[PDB]
């Protein structure tokens, strides 16, 4: 792991949460709302920024054994484009 | 199947570029994308 | 709901529609050129409890853009405002309700075995929306007087028309019920005075009848309804019965 | 007004059968030769129709290539459009409550035309971007040269279709089997020719033209007709005199 | 008005009938022999039409491709493929009412025909999508190095093509059958070739080469023959040079 | 164990068992003389049961039709070619089990470049794409049932004869319904406790000889596909009739 | 440095053609093959490819006749965009799989005339034909063949023009016959013996009978393919439990009884 344990992996609070479905108020209801579609958002970048880490992994890891064994001197020019095409990825977002 | 320019299927999809994406991206910025989470988390009413 | 023909082959497969209408079993029934048991069993879906339920009919003749998958869930997101005014789809209007389809002989034979296949699995699934299928609504089908041999001589597959029903619907005889097509002719040419704003009925020679029977009526009440229509056109008045039948619209003068 | 010819009494129970088709509001088609001109006679029927004040789709066959019906006959007016999403207009839906004539139609794909069909028959306009079909009230018209009668037969159209689209199938006389309004047309013509042509007045037509009117075949029928205008173009330039012979064939070479 | 006359009697009939149909704009054909040169004659007519400060703009018939015939006819107005780019100026369009002297008329193909039906029609530009057709009534006039009523027989053709000519077609005869300017037109090449292969004088090649032209089938019957003389002025490259031993077989094989 | 799909109690029926099951120990390419109707898979589910991939099951699906562009495109699907989109090896055939055995039905129709595919297949080679070059290698078996016999249509030039000999490693003959004579009334009566399964008829209540006799004179085109037709009438008549009610027969027209 | 494993037979025909392929290996020049069907002439050219490349070259196996539409064959011709209906991505891969390599191909026989002709109008000039618009490449690529019609066979049916055949035939590798090996075929078909029994994971020894090489000899064999030896190990491996093993099938459907 790319150190999953330094990773954050931070949630939201269920508990506030729940207070803020519970809010009588109209407009705090869809304040909670807002910050509930926020948190969503930064679940999913967290959760898309793990994927793109794992997927790398096995991108490298698809050679990376070779070349360590090979030596430096044995190394295989890298594309970063053949490695977004491998990975079947947007070429930028691997870049 | 060869044939050019015929019927145009419609389109079911769309690049929907959001500089919200792109900050997801963060550019891999790591450590600096942990601060930056924090700072957002800490701007974020209800998170953590 | 309307006047319909009553032979008694007719009647009892009429009869027999009734019963299985209640039933949402899937419909596929071969169908001629007068046709009119697609009427019958709607008449029967109408009287049974899928009445009240979405009565969506695709003639699957026309294929918009990809189709196909697209046309079975037309739920379609992107490439637009980010909200659809109405994108239900094939599949979603077919659900909660009866689901008849037409032009099914010229669809493509992929299409209808994918269509079967989903009838059990229901896997559908859109961008703009995707559901689980399995709705349960009675569905129906127009096989346009599909040709077992062709299912042999392997223009359609056998397995993709035989898992889409287990039953169908037969066809009665245009000879039957030859004085009754007499009284459909007689309701239709009465709904056309009226129509056209004819005086009356001037009645009808009994020679012309027995012309009208030599015909044979090739297209059942198609065939009459029009043939019927000629005559009261070029009849062109209500004074005296009119004698002449027109075999075919097409003649030498 | 807008109706021509027609002194024939064949023709004069075609001009009644048109008065017995305008009671019915049904489609029908009409049957000629080339340059029959009854497309004419329809439009003319139709502006003597109910619709006094209608719209008229003109609609040839072979002007749609790889569009279904939304593209230019049902119209993409609505968004979600393939590829950009734009406001479209559809003939067919345009042309509701109005007359829309189909130019040869018996020149048009099969199975296009069996779709076309079962939508007419349903009454239901599908399509995309709509919520509701609806119905139109437009004038669904048809003319062309060739007979369908063997083209059905052969598969080139749909049977049970045709029968469909028939109603009041009705086949003009020909311009040659009539062989009456020969003069009439070579008069107004002539007028017409002249009139265009700046002409002081009519050359005329001698008794040898008139023998070869008549016995002129007139494969083209009006359209013979309006080639015996043009032929008369020439003897234009004969105008001082009588012409002695009109009737001339471009097939033919000259010395 | 850059054209070189026959100057002969057929070919000075031939200039006659051009001149009286140059104010007419209705369609025309041309059915001269093969090298006749009506790609100048109809240009210089076009000159000298009613029309004379007109935008004249010709094209080639059979160069439309199989897919885009629609496009060809009229430009889609974009409101519905992956096009975004407005209307593409359509045939009709891109006359504006201007010659659009048809070339190639024989090779077209059936839909070609098909969408010409429609063209035959006075006006009505319906684009693709579009909102109404327009009326652009546009000087119409074709050329057909073939025999257009042995296609007819043969039904490669529509008849209604056939009645798209409304003059009489004018033929230009053979260079066998002209023969008349055949030393005046070789004269004239020779010395255009002359100014071109930078020589101020050559003596011409004609003594005997018109005896030789006159036994000479001379397919090519414009071109050939001023072809014939520059490749034998090439090949003599001489001025002082008697008018003999001159001919060209290109397609035959020397010893 | 796959449910014992169609249990033929036929000697031969046991030893084209035995040698199904051996040829799923294998894993090289092997042909399976099949007719119309006769031996639907059901070798092919014994093979499965008996599969090396035995916990992975093979993709199976032999059974396929679709046009010579449409076969192709099976074959070797890119997303940028063709008119489908954002899809590449849609059929994805070796990508449906890795290993296991492909599966293929109705050679005959496919083209001579799409006979030469599979013989390609046959043996180790690459994958087919529209476009680019396809070193992707996916191990898998084949398998393979076609009506007809490929002798000839070699001998008519009709196949490859390189593919139809490789393909032709071991050849798995299969019996007919016409074959299947003693079986047929034990396949009869499993079909019909089947159908009162699942027409939730209480059970089989019983045949007839008239309905034997029926069934026999019956042409019997279908090793199953009759035996299903059959079993179906008489579900639907019996479920009514909760008696053998002579024979029940279904007819694709009806008249009188 | 590496050979593939190649049957063991005494044939001079077989080490003269592998010494006339080594003389070739440093020349770069059009091959053709006059193998006949399950001569195995894709295993000799691979061989070749081995020695006659540079070491560690791309090779490509394409067959020209498991082309499915001749589009598609223009589209084994690079297209640079507006082509089929999906322009958006086009990589073709011949011709880069041809650049730095050699080129292989298999019963040439079928092409069409157009095809050929562009392939003589590339090869010959070494310029790349392009579907899109584009200026052509001059890829090195060598050419080897291998087809079963004899080459003035074509020339007499007219199929390969004059310049193409020449110019597509430099040197010429016949193939020896199966039927031409008798001894080598039975030491080779030991060796695949041998090989089959590894392949089983059998411990015993397969075993040979002589009825059954005398009726493998009166077998036609016409090819010479590791395939009909596959046929005839699979004939051995329908026996189980004896040392030797007696008899075999011609067919599967042969002696179904
Ligand atoms: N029993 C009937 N009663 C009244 N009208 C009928 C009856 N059967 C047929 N028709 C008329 O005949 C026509 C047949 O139409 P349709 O069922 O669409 O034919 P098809 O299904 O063969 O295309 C209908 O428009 C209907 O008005
Ligand atoms: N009723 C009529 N009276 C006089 N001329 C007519 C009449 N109908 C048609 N024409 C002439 O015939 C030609 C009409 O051809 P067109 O309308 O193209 O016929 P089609 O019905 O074959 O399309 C014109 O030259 C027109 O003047
Ligand atoms: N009267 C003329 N004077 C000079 N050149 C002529 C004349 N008529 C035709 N040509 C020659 O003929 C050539 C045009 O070929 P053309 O006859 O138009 O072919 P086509 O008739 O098949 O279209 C031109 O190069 C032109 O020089
Ligand atoms: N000398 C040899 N030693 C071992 N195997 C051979 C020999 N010659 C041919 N083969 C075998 O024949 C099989 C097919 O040969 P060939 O006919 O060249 O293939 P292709 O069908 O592509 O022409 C190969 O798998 C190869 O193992
Ligand atoms: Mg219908
Ligand atoms: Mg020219
Ligand atoms: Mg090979």
């Amino acid at each position: 792991e790319l150190n999953a344990d330094s990773i954050p992996r931070l949630k939201i609070n269920q508990q506030y949460a729940a207070m803020g479905n519970s809010a009588r108020n109209d407009a705090d209801g869809q304040f909670i709302r807002s910050n509930l579609q926020e948190a969503r958002w930064l679940i999913k970048s967290l959760e898309s920024r793990n994927d793109t880490l794992l997927r790398v992994s096995r991108c490298i890891v698809e050679q990376q054994q070779a070349f360590f064994e090979q030596g430096e001197e044995y190394m295989k020019p890298m594309v970063l484009a053949d490695i977004a095409q491998a990975v079947e990825m947007h070429e930028s977002t691997i870049s | 199947m060869k044939q050019g320019l015929q019927l145009r299927l419609s389109q079911q999809l769309a690049m929907t570029p959001q500089l919200q994406q792109a900050i997801r991206l963060l550019q891999l910025s790591t450590l600096e994308l942990q601060q930056e989470l924090q700072q957002a988390l800490e701007s974020n009413p209800l998170l953590e | 709901d309307n006047l319909l023909g009553e032979a008694n082959s007719f009647l009892e497969v009429l009869e027999q529609v009734s019963h299985l209408a209640p039933l949402d079993k899937p419909v596929l029934i071969i169908g001629e050129r007068g046709t009119g048991k697609e009427l019958i069993a709607s008449r029967l879906h109408y009287l049974s409890s899928r009445w009240q339920g979405p009565f969506i009919s695709l003639n699957c003749a026309a294929l918009n853009e990809n189709l196909l998958d697209s046309e079975l869930f037309g739920h379609e997101a992107g490439a637009f405002t980010g909200a659809q005014k109405r994108h239900p789809g094939r599949f979603e209007r077919a659900d909660g309700g009866t689901l008849f389809l037409d032009e099914l002989a010229t669809a493509p034979m992929m299409v209808q075995e994918k269509l079967l296949r989903v009838i059990e699995y229901g896997e559908l699934e859109r961008v703009g929306g995707s559901q689980p299928l399995q709705v349960n609504v009675r569905l129906v089908c127009a096989t346009n007087a599909d040709l077992p041999a062709m299912v042999n001589e392997g223009t359609f597959r056998a397995d993709l028309l035989d898992r889409l029903a287990f039953d169908v619907v037969q066809l009665p005889p245009l000879r039957e019920r030859e004085s009754d097509i007499m009284l459909m002719a007689e309701y239709f040419a009465i709904q056309m005075c009226r129509e056209i704003k004819l005086p009356l009925f001037p009645g009808f020679t009994e020679r012309a009848r027995e012309t009208l029977l030599n015909y044979r009526w090739p297209g059942n009440i198609r065939e009459l309804k029009n043939v019927v229509e000629r005559s009261v056109y070029r009849h062109g008045t209500s004074d005296y019965p009119l004698d002449d039948i027109i075999i075919d619209p097409f003649k030498r003068r």
